[PDB]
């Protein structure tokens, strides 16, 4: 430990402090910028979900699992908390295949169950997601994944309870087949000509995913 | 002109109209908010049962 | 000095120095935030700074037993013309490994083509 | 017993969980009891306490009766706990004074006397 | 004491009788500061008034002959030897010579001071002097102190710098300015010798090699460079536009890390970056190219208000050229009024602003 | 309970939220539909057309991209879409023809990309009728 | 060629594990374990378990620790760490490794901590 | 040839993968090999190895035949591979020893001897 080794090392820690201390303030900007994309996605979400409320559409009696994550690091315990929740739900139905959205989360589960993974997404953690991108992702899940056949589909996302705490969240995605067996369906007029249930699935799967990422 | 036949999901059916509309307006009243709203750089990759993967492609 | 090596010579030399400096200045970001976080002007500079840096290396006929590559003597008139071209971005397509241990600028293009085979 | 070593290991886990990360029940449990003991060690100047008065305070700390107690009430609790013995179980104070050792019988009379106070 | 350096006369003003220290690592631009200062004196020494001139006395200590012969040859090609005195003390010469050099030259300048005039003396460098003196002291077997320097080493420089001052009206109003040069070893201003000098002088012009590499030449660290006299010895014509220039730059150094991040920066902080980049680009001044106050004010005024913010950060250099030539052909009457009055009246402030906005517009 | 609460929101901006409306006209797959105060609970898919929210005062009319529309039993219509478009002061005829014509050339391009062109033709043609 | 092949390997593994914990110590104080990779984060905990396990109650220093001395044989010590390396005790809390004598006493002490949890 | 230079790149990549970011094919490929070359260099005390035994090992390393082998395997691999040549391809070891160089023919046989062993087990 010479004066030079301490002077050079002490100087490089100071640089790190400046890099992190500025990273925080910059973070406060992206925080408010993601609030406009968060509130506009929740209010819209409540519009479509209001329908499922007044009209019971629960699932009665192979499974698709999607995990919403980013690809960047230095975010605390976000790639560990989610990779732990999916892990628990995986112990009950190991057969159920998984399609995580994030090269980062991928490696988390790719170690425990490299089988279940059959599709991954990269390049989303960058800026705030939009329906343009969300609907496009959900599109491939119906073309090469064929989610329409899966009886029950589950989604995993992180619900921000506070600025100092987060809560992992899960929300099911009822498919077309589950829209018919809906106890309260007759109350709503509908024509079995325009595949209303069919086109509702391919759309709900997009919005719910967008409200999960945003 | 079938969309649910050889086209795309309903999410994409309204998508093409979302960009067409957002791009059918004035260039002056087109905030940058809309520009990046139609921009995306995400690629998908299909994996096997043995950590294997397919050739990467654009969404 | 401009009044010694020429005005053109000074400017090219100064640009090379400023490039290598900012590169070394962003060394704290390229490891802590990656290369993607850098701006469009930054990434483009950084790549160049890496090419020029490796372009400064030159095989000596004396240390031929160390590098295995035959010595190369570059002329000042061609030297300045080489970096100048690289500073203008005329070779942003060529790979970095094509500038490592290379004499004249012509050899860079020759090397980049021999590797592609 | 083993109060010194515990505190030694306390700072190691305490300064290791001060980052904000979530821990398990094992480390968290030791983290709650450590804080109570740390505050109990505190003492104002010019305020010397008899050995007889110190013995009771340590007992509660190790057992965990303080754990349930709020952190901001640890100070007032000490001054209020001493008065409880003098006003009630004074006999215990006089025994530890002379004898200077806690028999297997006085150990039980003490436990039932503190536990009863923790509840109220 | 107009040095002709924008980054100096604007930021760290020097005064007749002050002791401003030029401290910095090797090959940083320490001599450049002083050297330009001398050259910038042709503006008054070839005039008629004496209480305005300034005779320059350079003290070469520990420098090889080749260097001196060149240093001299530079002042001649600029016609500066006409009022400069060179006290050469090459490294090959005996130690004591390098010991007496600074004092010898000291007297020479005091002459001017005593007789009621103005003399500028630059000790380049005191570091070498101490080494010489240390050598004599050790060989004579005198007690060795920190770093092998005898206890009287501080008494040496203190008894040298205190010789320069500002005589009162009764004494002759004469004055002797001192610009001592100290060479640090890797920025170590905590060393023995530097600590002594820095404690005695009345301000430093700290220079860093790093700032030099970026392009900022002369690399004068605004953050460290300071002057205890300050505005007391600065032209009011420039003081009216410099009072704020220290502010922006100050906030710029604090928000300099943000410049490395994406556009996610708010507009408030972003504004600072816009100025700083340009304000810092203006201070960049080529060597051997001093500018009079009449030419500094126009550049500072356009910078502070922010008439360059719209201009590209690449064209800032040519901006100075084309702008000065403009005034000297269309607004020559304004420049000459600033040179004579030395102040900026509400009329000029408006006339200068109108002439600027006009050129920025046509640009 | 008088009137019907409208909830017109988008993945980027929310317009109406629990706001009482007199009448609304939004194109449906089955065909053009209208709604008033009390209306039977119907769930229809919205096609790329034009919606108009009516009020006692002059009613405003915006162009919709598409989505779903559901009238809750409790007299509450919910409109969900992607993008929105103001009256006419937003869109330009010149800005439309440019891409519109390029769409017919997309059929000429590879079918993989021409598939989306067919979908554009329709939406674009309807944009012209909005000029009125 | 003296303490046996197995003894050599077990010891080495203990060192490497302890070493890897030290080489990341700088990172831990700055960022934390949240930034540590899955493989690295598992080695830390394991390492920290091995370190605490190194402690041993001294009969002579019983007046300091208040815990009766613990004399452990070389034969049992080797098997002990080796068992910890194999990952057969990653469930047991770290505290159970602190000031413990025999490896059996670890599992014993781990069970005693279950009743103390409230 | 550039083995020392390659091990320099390894430490360059090894330090940069500390960030905890995913690695592409290039940075992981060299990372895989660079990590094993470091494991191949580990040699026990009191166990000097002839020249005829060093060449083969380094050969299979710099090329990339160990990439497809687990790290804790490199250990026994060395001993097994040697015993393989001393039994079968011993002629080659004898040429490398005497000649001290590699001819166009010696490389051919040496090439095939390596690949043949990788296939085994
Ligand atoms: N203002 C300037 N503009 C351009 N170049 C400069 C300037 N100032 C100094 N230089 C460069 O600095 C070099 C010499 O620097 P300078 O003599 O000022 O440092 P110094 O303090 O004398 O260092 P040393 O103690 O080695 O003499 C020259 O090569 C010259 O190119
Ligand atoms: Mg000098």
């Amino acid at each position: 430990a010479t004066l030079k080794e301490v002077e050079m090392r002490l100087k490089s820690i100071k640089n790190i402090e400046k890099i992190t201390k500025t990273m925080k303030i910059v973070a406060s900007t992206r925080l408010s910028k993601a609030e406009k994309a968060k509130i506009s996605a929740k209010k819209m979400d409540e519009a479509e979900q209001l329908f499922y409320k007044n009209a019971e559409t629960k699932n009665l009696d192979k499974e698709l699992i999607v995990a919403i994550t980013s690809d960047k690091g230095l975010c605390g315990s976000i790639h560990s908390q989610l990779a732990k929740a999916v892990r628990r739900h995986l112990n009950d139905q190991p057969n159920a295949d998984i399609v995580t959205i994030g090269d980062k989360i991928k490696m988390q589960l790719l170690r425990t169950h490299p089988n279940n993974i059959k599709l991954s997404i990269n390049g989303i953690g960058k800026d705030a997601p939009t329906f343009q991108e969300s609907a496009l992702i959900a599109d491939k899940l119906l073309s090469v994944m064929k989610a329409g056949t899966y009886p029950k589909i589950s989604i995993f996302y992180n619900d921000p309870v506070s600025s100092l705490s987060f809560e992992p969240s899960e929300k099911p995605i009822f498919n077309a087949k589950t829209i018919e067996q809906s106890p309260s369906f007759g109350k709503f007029e509908i024509d079995t000509d325009a595949n209303v249930p069919r086109d509702l699935f391919e759309y709900t799967l997009a919005n719910q995913m967008l409200t999960a990422m945003a | 002109s079938a969309w649910r036949k050889a086209g795309i999901s309903y999410a994409a059916y309204l998508n093409v109209a979302a960009q067409a509309i957002r791009s059918s307006l004035k260039t002056e009243l087109q905030t940058a908010s809309v520009l990046n709203r139609s921009q995306t750089d995400a690629f998908y990759t299909q994996y096997k049962n043995g950590t294997a993967a397919s050739e990467p492609t654009p969404i | 000095d401009a009044a010694v090596v020429g005005q053109e010579h000074y400017d090219v030399a100064s640009k090379v120095q400023e490039t290598l400096q900012t590169y070394k200045s962003l060394q704290d970001i390229i490891a802590i935030l990656g290369m993607d976080e850098l701006s469009e002007q930054d990434k483009l500079t950084v790549e160049r700074a890496r090419k020029i840096q490796r372009f400064l290396s030159q095989p000596f006929a004396v240390a031929e037993v160390f590098t295995g590559i035959p010595g190369k003597l570059v002329r000042l008139k061609d030297t300045v013309a080489s970096f100048k071209a690289v500073l203008e971005g005329k070779y942003d397509n060529i790979p970095e490994h094509a500038f490592y241990m290379v004499g004249g600028i012509e050899d860079v293009v020759a090397k980049a083509e021999k590797l592609a085979a | 017993g083993s109060l010194k070593l515990f505190l030694a290991q306390y700072r190691e886990v305490a300064a290791f969980a001060q980052f904000g990360s979530d821990l398990d029940a094992s480390t968290k449990q030791t983290l709650v009891r450590g804080e109570r003991l740390t505050q109990l060690l505190k003492q104002n100047q010019y305020s010397p306490l008899a050995t007889e008065e110190q013995v009771p305070l340590i007992y509660a700390g190790v057992n965990g009766h303080l754990d349930g107690i709020e952190l901001s009430r640890i100070g007032e609790f000490e001054s209020s706990f001493l008065s409880y013995l003098k006003s009630n179980h004074n006999e215990l104070l006089t025994e530890i004074r002379e004898k200077g050792e806690l028999s297997k019988e006085l150990l039980a009379s003490l436990k039932s006397a503190t536990e009863s106070f923790v509840a109220t | 004491v107009q040095t002709g350096l924008k980054a100096v006369d604007a930021l760290v003003p020097i005064g007749r009788g002050q002791r401003e220290l030029i401290i910095g690592d090797r090959q940083t631009g320490k001599t450049a500061v002083a050297l330009d200062t001398i050259l910038n004196q042709k503006r008054w020494n070839n005039g008629s008034d004496e209480s305005k001139k300034l005779y320059c006395v350079y003290v070469a200590v520990g420098q090889k002959r080749s260097t001196v012969a060149q240093l001299v040859q530079t002042l001649e090609q600029h016609d500066a030897m006409k009022y400069s005195i060179i006290v050469a003390a090459t490294a090959s010469e005996a130690a004591p010579l390098q010991y007496l050099a600074p004092f010898t030259a000291a007297s020479i300048g005091e002459w001017f001071r005593d007789n009621g005039k103005h003399a500028l003396i630059v000790y380049d460098d005191l570091s070498k002097q101490a080494v010489a003196y240390r050598q004599l002291s050790l060989l004579l077997r005198r007690p060795p102190g920190r770093e092998a320097y005898p206890g009287d080493v501080f008494y040496l420089h203190s008894r040298l710098l205190e010789r320069a001052a500002k005589l009162s009206e009764k004494e002759g109003s004469g004055s002797l300015t001192a610009l001592p040069v100290i060479e640090t070893q890797g920025g170590d201003v905590s060393a023995y010798i530097p600590t002594n000098v820095i404690s005695i002088t009345d301000g430093q012009i700290f220079l860093e090699a790093e700032l030099f590499y970026k392009g900022i030449r002369p690399a004068i660290n605004v953050g460290l460079s300071v002057s205890r006299v300050g505005s007391a010895a600065q032209v009011k014509a420039l003081k009216q536009v410099a009072g704020s220039l220290k502010l922006f730059l100050a906030q710029y150094r604090e928000v300099a890390a943000f410049a490395q991040f994406g556009s996610d920066l708010d507009a408030s902080t972003k504004q600072t970056l816009v100025r700083g980049e340009r304000l810092t680009q203006l201070l960049k001044q080529n060597q051997y190219s001093p500018l009079a106050t009449e030419e500094q004010v126009p550049l500072i005024y356009a910078g502070v208000n922010g008439h360059l913010d719209g201009i590209e950060l690449s064209r800032i250099g040519e901006f100075e050229s084309s702008f000065l030539s403009y005034l000297k052909s269309n607004h020559n009457e304004l420049l000459t009024e600033i040179r004579e009055k030395g102040e900026l009246s509400k009329e000029l402030l408006a006339s200068l602003k109108s002439a600027t906005e006009s050129f920025v517009a046509t640009f | 309970s008088s009137g019907l609460k409208l909830q017109f929101a988008l993945p980027h901006e929310t317009l109406y939220s629990g706001s009482e409306v007199t009448q609304v006209n939004l194109p449906a797959k089955s065909g053009r539909i209208g709604v008033l105060a009390n209306h039977v609970p119907t769930v229809e898919q919205l096609l790329p057309g034009v919606v108009e929210v009516m009020e006692g005062s002059n009613s405003k009319k915006f162009f919709i991209s598409g989505g779903f529309a559901t009238v809750q039993p409790d007299s509450q219509l919910c409109v969900t879409a992607i993008e929105a478009f103001p009256l006419e002061s937003f869109s330009q005829e010149n800005i439309k023809n440019l891409l519109a014509e390029a769409k017919k050339n997309v059929s000429s391009s590879d079918a993989r990309e021409a598939a989306e062109a067919a979908i554009q033709v329709e939406v674009l043609e309807n944009l012209q009728s909005v000029l009125k | 060629a003296v303490v046996g092949q197995e003894h050599y390997d077990v010891a080495s593994k203990v060192q490497e594990t302890l070493q890897t914990y030290k080489s990341l110590q700088d990172i831990i104080a700055i960022l934390g374990m949240d930034e540590l990779s899955e493989q690295d984060k598992l080695t830390v905990e394991r390492a920290r378990k091995i370190q605490r396990f190194l402690s041993q109650p001294f009969a002579v220093a019983e007046v300091f620790t208040g815990i009766p001395g613990k004399l452990v044989r070389l034969k049992d010590t080797v098997a002990s760490f080796k068992a910890v390396l194999e990952g057969k005790y990653d469930n047991i809390p770290e505290h159970a490794f602190y000031m413990v004598g025999g490896i059996e006493d670890v599992v014993a002490k781990a069970e005693k901590l279950a009743a103390e949890a409230n």
